[PDB]
Parts: structure tokens; sequence; C-alpha cells
RNA sequence: GAAAUUCACGGCGGGCUUGAUGUC
């Protein structure tokens, strides 16, 4: 559903942030670049706040990939 | 009268042990004493994606992205040390007696049918090709699965002992073997005949066998593997996790015992082709197809269910009765 | 009929060995026996900023901070020693045969079609060519690959043994070959030929490398490294793991087997340009390109789809099997 | 058209090696063989506070106390041997080719435009002064860069081997030498002719090079140090940590590449003052200053955004291709 | 307008070598070659022995950081002020006439039977600088007036404001007594005391010698200023930022007191008055 | 009470940590 580009060359998991926006939100799907089963995603403000969070979290280059989806998977928001 | 049992089960006799990665060099062979063995490392790798995709409705700027990059995961590498060429199996087999004595008896009638039928299948029927099964298609190392392919020399030393003390001795070469046929040799009827002198209550037999690769330098392995239920979180990074002995390299049971489970030629459909893993509805993890199914009377749970009332295998017994040599 | 599988695997033939950094003299070149091994060293540096700063919404008082700020890390970069000239290159690689036999089978009927084709391309088409892009494209080492930038005079000795007795050998100048364009060489013939006495069920061949550059001095190298996905919490100071062997310098076998997978000049789009990695979905993940996309019909994966039922590939088959030599 | 890489890399051609510190005595200059190496020991000290304080909220019995007392540290500090006056610098940094050959492609028209770039900056502009600059603003020792103070004599023999047999030579004294100008010298460019030779594929050259400060005994030095980040728990007693090349002294090449760096008065406000090293947004990291800010456009992230389509740097270019020497 | 430096940084100008305790007898005092070296005093060697070769460095306030160039041009301005306008012909003076006595021999000057100092000087192995003097015959609380020490000091004249290399092998003789004692440079027991725990002083070495480590001896040489605030002649000072000596636990010029090093440029660099306590302003700048 | 989870895939490219001090 309207598809946009990805975070930064992600997998080290066959997994990725995979954001593809929606309507009025936006979605990060974490999910698969094969068969496309999915966990949880997040749906919030522009990216405006995407990069902003996103580069708010620790690690260092590849590290912000990672820490990211353990922060997505770990979902609030249904 | 005499129902099936709600309630079955049968000891797997003639069980195994782990293996011993260890590497040494050939013409060094006889000196597997301080045999130095083998740890799982960790390579940290980038890749490609050379997966299929579903193809049905997808946006086109999805693959377009998907191939160009990296899926750069670390992967445990299991690699040889640096100037041992040959392997090594430390894997002593040992095997138990009373071949259908039961552990549970939901009707001890039933047990006692059972036990009249290991008799016929004991007594009546032999276990010299039975055996030789298990050591003309397994002395030839189906046994060191992933591992033999273009060994240089497969030298299998199946060795034996009373006590700490060691007389079962015999030497052999799976290279110089078959492994879709079985082919008549006089030491490997002394090993068979060994295994004669173990399954049916005779000596306590436990094989302590030295089973040696001659293969190459600092090559990989095949060797055993685990899971990513549950430990794919806290993780994320390996995604090959290989099982560990103390400081070693394990070749675990599960797979070794359908090593020298891999016997019958009593499959329905096949003739030369498939020397699979006899086992209740015959299917193979591999091909995932179910040789024996419902459809075909060649079910190990029917097997009695025809045999304990109607006595008409005739010589499929052998793969009805493995079936319960497990 | 014979549809496709849900389940395959070809097992990775023509498969590498791993990297032995040790550092000798030119002139002294042939007395490669206590060639001292490199340990990769650690050094710290203070980080400049030459990232690109976005230009969506940001300011010009940021970049004045941060760059007279130094965001400093540490770095574990491997040296030369001090009067060694030649590298060293102990990398012995085995080719196995039978290069269509399968891991897996979710019909043996495909099996029995893919094994018809192997005798195709096998029987049919030969492997001259074949091997001397695994050579006439390789002896010209890519190899060695971040180091073949000038050097003084890289030497490839692309020895082999039946035994420890060494017999196949061989001498080269991978400095004397092209890197672009493979060229008529009667000895790269002979280890190509001797290849093609391997990879085609003939002899067992696994080919002891020597490859010396006599480069220079102290200088350093492109050696293999790690990730720091989870290491980076506990650590925060390397940031550039260079993998070990025992007490050395590997040059893992990850980009090893990119090194005698590059060949295909067979790509969609350039001519003499690139020659690139033969892949599944032929992915360099350098300029994170897609030759052969899935809007072009040179797909890995559909090269079946099209030729396990319609025959048609004429010579781009070359590509579409090395696509199965892994 | 020919939009700007999302992924570019150059290759830092024209790198470094490492430092030899060791000692010995002039007119024993020329036998450098056993020039015995040096260990930086670990001074132990007791001190004041010279540090300010903060002065915003404080209570003024704090400082008393502070300055009252000893924060006494560690620190580990090379001392120069007991009667060797002569320091000893073996650096053999060595030139690589093909300046602008990238290692990423993010469009290969745009690697083809800058190739096109190359072949102006290097057949169109030559690099006469530029390795006059290389040479004659780095013959001038700022290689030994703080032991540069008061040197007796600093004798600079920049020699060159093919192989093991050394023919570049020439002979030098870096304090006969400016270090805010570069003069006209027929031996400086016999080496800066040398390295004409070698930046653009001409001949493979590693200059293993013989610097010898003559300056004095004993005396301390100002070599290469390390980091404090999460080392300075378990030991928190040295706080100054010498990086050491087996049983000796490094300046390591992160220090040593800016010798050879410090080029550019093509800087936008000074005239003479300042021989900065040229870099992406030229940023000297004593000084905290940004020469070539984002105001002006003197940017190497602008050099191609406007040359890539606009042609028009004129004799800065020097400092926008020497940006992509590295 | 040019507002102090977040990073400044200054280098030790006039540092120091180490020391070479070796053990010689008096009348044999002029054949210092094979002296031996000390690993107690040895058994008949009355003698001592000091090799310390300081080196003078040039260029007073020519710095190491620059925070803000404008400010090093005002420093440097200042450098010609206290370089040109003030001389150091006292300044020299102190360094020798307060250091020749030898404050370089610390703790071992108690009660030498004589203390010989003979500051050496070479172009080159060639040695020409040659003077010969008399610790013992030189005060320790004050400094006067003698010409050989003004041939010394006007030597480290021609040292500090670049006009010659000056690096003074120097040979301090103690022909004190026999057997005894020392004095020599210690070391720590931070993380060493586990696994040692029966060593509690730790005296560092040279190769196979006896050090006195260069920090303990740039004190001698920094020993100095009588600019201090409220002492007159009782304490010959080690002129330093914040004027802390390490024995008393003093703090000379305190925060309250406006003679501090991190407010004489603070002063100065704006306001341009000191008066003549600039000495004690400036060697701190020649450190 | 007894199950083979797999084969396999380039990670990299650069970088002035430095400036000076009493062992109780």
């Amino acid at each position: 559903m309207k598809f946009i580009k990805y975070l930064s060359t992600a997998h080290l998991n066959y997994m990725n942030i995979a954001v593809y926006e929606n309507g009025s939100k936006i979605k990060a799907r974490v999910e698969n670049v094969v068969n496309g089963k999915s966990v949880g995603a997040r749906d919030f403000d522009s990216t405006e706040q995407l990069e902003s969070w996103f580069y708010g979290l620790p690690g260092s280059g590849l590290g912000r990939i990672e820490n990211a989806m353990n922060e997505i998977s770990r979902r609030e928001n249904p | 009268e005499r129902k099936l049992d709600p309630s079955d089960a049968l000891m797997s006799a003639g069980a195994w042990a782990q293996r011993d990665a260890s590497q040494e060099w050939p013409a060094v062979t006889v000196r597997e004493k301080s045999v130095r063995g083998t740890i799982s490392n960790r390579l940290k790798t980038k890749d490609r994606d050379p997966a299929k995709l579903d193809a049905s409705i997808q946006s086109p700027n999805l693959q377009t992205v998907d191939v160009a990059n990296l899926p750069s995961d670390a992967d445990t590498l299991k690699v040889r040390f640096t100037l041992r060429v040959l392997g090594g199996a430390g894997t002593p087999s040992a095997c138990n007696d009373a071949a259908y004595r039961d552990k549970l008896l939901q009707t001890v009638a039933t047990y006692v049918n059972d036990q009249g039928f290991a008799e016929l299948a004991r007594r009546y029927a032999h276990n010299l090709a039975n055996a030789r099964f298990l050591w003309r298609n397994r002395v030839g190392a189906e046994a060191v699965e992933v591992r033999i392919n273009h060994i240089r020399q497969g030298e299998v030393a199946r060795a034996w002992r009373f006590d700490a003390l060691a007389i079962g001795l015999r030497d052999f070469k799976a290279d110089a073997e078959l492994d879709a046929l079985a082919e008549l040799i006089a030491s490997g009827l002394s090993g068979s005949g060994h295994v004669l002198l173990e399954v049916v209550a005779f000596a306590r037999i436990g094989d302590g066998q030295e089973v040696f690769p001659s293969q190459e330098l600092i090559l990989d392995k095949g060797d055993k593997k685990g899971q990513k239920s549950k430990t794919l979180y806290s993780v994320r990074d390996a995604a090959a996790i290989h099982s560990q002995k103390i400081g070693n390299a394990l070749r675990t049971i599960d797979t070794w015992y359908p090593d020298e489970d891999g016997l019958g030629p009593i499959a329905v459909e096949p003739y030369g082709s498939v020397t699979s893993q006899g086992k209740a509805y015959r299917q193979p993890k591999q091909k995932l197809d179910f040789y024996t199914l419902l459809d075909n009377w060649v079910l190990r749970d029917e097997a009695p269910a025809v045999e304990q009332q109607h006595y008409v295998i005739a010589n499929l017994i052998r793969g009805g009765v493995f079936g319960e040599a497990e």
C-alpha cells in the first residue's frame, strides 16, 4: 500500500524496516525481504518523525537498523 | 479378542552416541590419541539475494530495491584446521538386547503375542542380512553424512571393547563400498555377525568407532545444526547455530541414527533409487514423500493390525520389525 | 506435467578454502616453509567529518561545532612486517564432482530431467572455456582482491598434490595477465584442463595454491572483516573487526568464492566493462545493480522455468549452469 | 541528467606505512642495520591542577581542597636511550596508481565522467608541482611531527628499491628546507619526478625512507598515542597510552598521512600562514577551524557538483583533486 | 572581542633529561669515562655522578594549539613585550644562580662533602661550552652576582630566545662519603601491589642504573619565583599554574588573590598590567 | 516411550587524541 524506500541496507536477517506510507500515517512494516511474512509494524507521523527517532536510537550505522528492529518488533501499536 | 493397545511404547534398542570432530593427518592415522578437536568459529558474512519472489501482485519498486542491497548476517562457520587433513569420528553406538521387550503394556496378552512374534522373526527369521543392512549399508559411511562428498580416503575402523580392553577390531574403506547396494564381504560379515552377537542378547557390545575422512586441508564441513525458535530475538545475527560438545563440533545422534536406519529397499514404489530410512509411515524428511502411504497397506501402524491377527507379511516383516528396532 | 519444486537445493561444488597471510621476501620466494604469519594490530583514529550533511532542514551552526569536534574510535588494522616484502597465500580450494547432483528432490522426475540437462551441458556442451573462465579470469589474481592494486610482481603458483606428494605444478604471473579479458595461454590450458579433470568426476583435485604479491615493505592490507551486530555495545571502540585464523590474518571464503565466480560476460547490459559474479539474479554487492532483473527473462529462477520445459537458452546456458555450480 | 551518487568511494592512493623509532649516533649514521629500538616506558607522575575551574556556581571551599591535593597518574611516556643521539624513521610509504579509479559506482556514467576529469587534471594538468608539494613540502620533515622542534640535523634519505635491490637513492637535509614555502631544488625534483613516475601508473614505487634526527641525548619524544574509551575503568592509572609496534614506538599512519596531506595553500582566508591538510571541508583538528565552510563554494562536496556539470574550478582543481588522492 | 580560548596548549621549552647515578672517587674526578653505575652506594667510590643533558627550546610562546589565531598573535605580541621589552638576564640568573646551587641533586644535597657542578656544553660531539662551579659555595635561598654564573646564564640567554641550539651535558659530582644510601627516584603501587605486595617502594631504573626522573628534575629548574604572595625569603617555590608546592599542600596564589596564571592573561590579554610579576606569569608559560 | 532443519550467500572506504606535571 503506497510503497516507498527502505532504511539503509537492511538485512542481516532477511529483514528490514521497509517503510511504506499510509494515506495519513506511515507504515514501517518490519518484514521479510522474502515471502512477505511480517512481524508487527508501527504507524505514526511523517519522515520528519521517522528519521528523527530512527536517528535517535543507539547503535552505529547497522546498529540503528538493529535496535530499530527490536524497537518496532516489541510493539505497542495495533 | 486381543484388541489393539491404547498405549504402546518400545525402547530404542541399538541406539547411538555423539560424534567427535577432531583433526589429524593421514599416515599419522594410527596415532589417534591427542587429535585436536574443532570449534565452530563465527564468520561474519554479507550476501546477495538468490531467493525467488512471489510474483503475483507486487509493486516493482519493491523487488528492484530488494535484489540490490546487502543481506549481511554473521554465520558461525566450522572450519578445518590448518595442516590436519584427516577428520575424526569417535562414535560409540551400543546395541541393546530383547528387540520387542516393551516399556508399556496396555494388554499383557498383546505383549505376549508380540513377544511370540519376536521369537518368530528372531528364531524363525534370522538377522544375518538385517545386520548386513546395518553394516553393509552403514559401513559405507552414510554415517559421515554431508562430509562423504569426495572423500580422499574414508577409513572406517569399527572397533569394539569388552572393557577398557579392546578386542573387537576390524578395518574398512567406505569409499571401497557401494552406497546404493550391499555386497558380500567377509569382514563385513565379521562385524555384522558381531552385531548378531549383539542384538539378540548374547554379549553387551558398544562399538567405539574411529572413522577417518582423509579428505583435504582447511575446508568447511556440514556439521550438526540447531534452531532459531525463541532465540532469534535476543540474537537475530547468528541464524545457523551449530550444536557443540565440550569445546567441540557435534554431529548429533538424531541425524546419526538414520545413518543406521537408512536400510529398507522394501519401499513401495522405487527399486534401487532410494535407500530410505525405515520408519513409521516411511517418510524421508528431504523429499517430503510418503512411501507407504495410508492408501497402501504397508503402514507400520497396520503391520500388527494385520500380523497380530492374520500372520501374513512375508519378508516385508524386516521393514516392519526394524520399525520396532526404534 | 513436471511442475517446479517447492524445495530445491544444490551443493556448492568447486568450493574454496581460507587464506594464509604470511610474509616473505622475493628471491627468497621458493623457500616458503617458515613464512611468518601476520596478526591484526590495532590502530586508533581521530575521525574528521567527510560525511555529506543532509540538506532538507538543517542549520549551518551545527556543522561548525561537529566538524570542530572529534568522534574518535579505534580500528583493528593489520600491518605488514618490517623487512618482508612478499605476501603469501595458501588457499587450497578443492573441486567437487557431479555438477547437478542435488541434495533435495521435491520431484525425483525433475531431478532426472536436470541430470539429463547436466548430461546436455556436460556431454553436449564442454567445459574448456568454462574452466578457462575459472583460470584465465581467476589466475589473474582477482583472488587477492584489494591487495592487487599495484603489485610489484604477483606470482601465482597453483600447485596440486595427489597426496602429500605434489605433482600438479605450474607457475604464473598474474600481473602478466588481463583482468577484463581472457587470452589464450598454453599453461593456463594445463590448469584449466586440469580443472576439466576435476569437475566432471575424473580425479579428486584440491589445489594447494601459493600466491605471492612481492609488493613492498611494511604497508597495510585489505584483509577480511567482521561485523558489529550485537558486539558494538560491549566493545564500542573497535569498529572494524578483522576475522582471524589461529594467530593469523584471514581472507575468508566468502569473498574468495566470488573471485572464482566473477566470470560471466553474459550480462544483459554491458559489454567488456563488467566481469560480474555469476549468481542468482546476478547482483553485485558493490554497485547495488541488478543485471538480469525480473523484467528481463535472464533470471536463474527462470532458466529452468524455460529450459526444463522449453530447451532454449543458447549459450547463456553457461551463466545459467554456473548458477548451479554454487 | 547525470545526478550525483547516493554512494561514492575512492581508494586512498599514495598511502603510507608505520614508523620505526630506533636510536643511533650521528657519524654512525650510515650503519643503520642493528639500530636498537625504543620501548615506551611508564612514567608515573604526581601533579597539580592546571585545569581552570568552571566558575558558574561553585563553593570556594572545594578548589582549595582541590589544588591542595594531588591527582597523580601514570603516563606511559617514551624516553631516548642513553648514548644514542640520532633517531630513526623507517617509513616505507607506497604510491598507488589510477588516481580516480573508484571502488563504488552508483552510476557508471558518472564514473566515466570522473575518469574523463582524471584525464583532464592528469593529461591536461600535470603533477610536477603537485608532487613538488608532496616532496618540497614534505621532505622538509613535517613527517617527524613533534620531534622537528630544534633538531640538531634532520637527515632525510628517501630511498627506494625495485625489489630487495635499492636503486632510488637520494639524500637531503630537512633543516636546510623551509616549512612555510617550497623552493626550487634539483634533487627534490628527482624525488618528485620519481613520484610522477609513481602516481600516474608507470612504476610500482614503495619508498623505504630513512629519516634521522641527530638531536640530542636521552630526551623524551612526542610519539603516537591511544585512547581511554572503555579502558580507563580497568586501568584508571595510565592516562596516555602510546601505541606500540612489536617491542617498539609507533608513530602511526593516521598522523603520518597528514604529513603528506598538509599541502594546500589554496585555502580561502590565509596567504602564507597556514599550510593546512587538504581534506573534505578542509578542517584542521588543532585550530578547530573550517577553511572552506559551507558558505564559501570551496567545498570538496561541491567541486564535482560544480565541476561534474560546469567545468569551472581553475587551478583550485589541485586541492579538489588531492581531496580524491585520499 | 578576543575571548579566551576553549583550548590552549604551550610546549615545554627548556625541558630536561634523565639522571645517571654512577660512582667515582674525588681527585679521580676528571676521569669520568667508565664510572660504574649503580643498581646503596658502592664500596670505595665516594663521588656520585650526574649526567643530565637538559636542552633548551626556542620560541617561548609559540603555541601548539590555536582556538583563536588572533589570540595567538596577541600572545606572540606579549612574547615580544616580555622578550624584547623585558630581558632574561635575571630570568636565566634564576635558572642558573638558583639552580647551579644544585637543587638539581635534590635529596642528596644534605651534607655534601663538595658538590662540584661542571655544566658543560657541546656544539656537536665537540664540547666547547665549559664552566666549573661549587654548589656548596652557593646559597640556596638567595642569588648572588657571579661572573661565570653570568657566563652560563648568558649562555642560556643564547639558548631560549632562538640563537643557538643548546643541550647542556652536565657533570654534577657529590663527593660526599662511602657506601651510604641515596634518595633516588621512586615509583607507585597502583595495581602493582597485588601481584607483588612485598616491595612497597619501587625505584625507577634506566638500563641497569638508578634514575632521578625528569619529573622531579624539572622543578629543580622551576623552583625560582620569589614573587610568591605571602612569604619573603623563606620559600623559593616552583613557579606553576596556581603555584602549588606538593610538599606543604599550600596554595600560594589562591583564587582569592588575583595572582593566578589562569588570570594573568585574563588581565594582561586585555589590560596590560602585571608589572614585573610578569616573570612568574611568563615562566608559567616556559612549561 | 522415540524424530536429520537446510544449502548459501563480498561486509568496506577514509581518519594528526594531545598538551605538562614531585610520590606520601
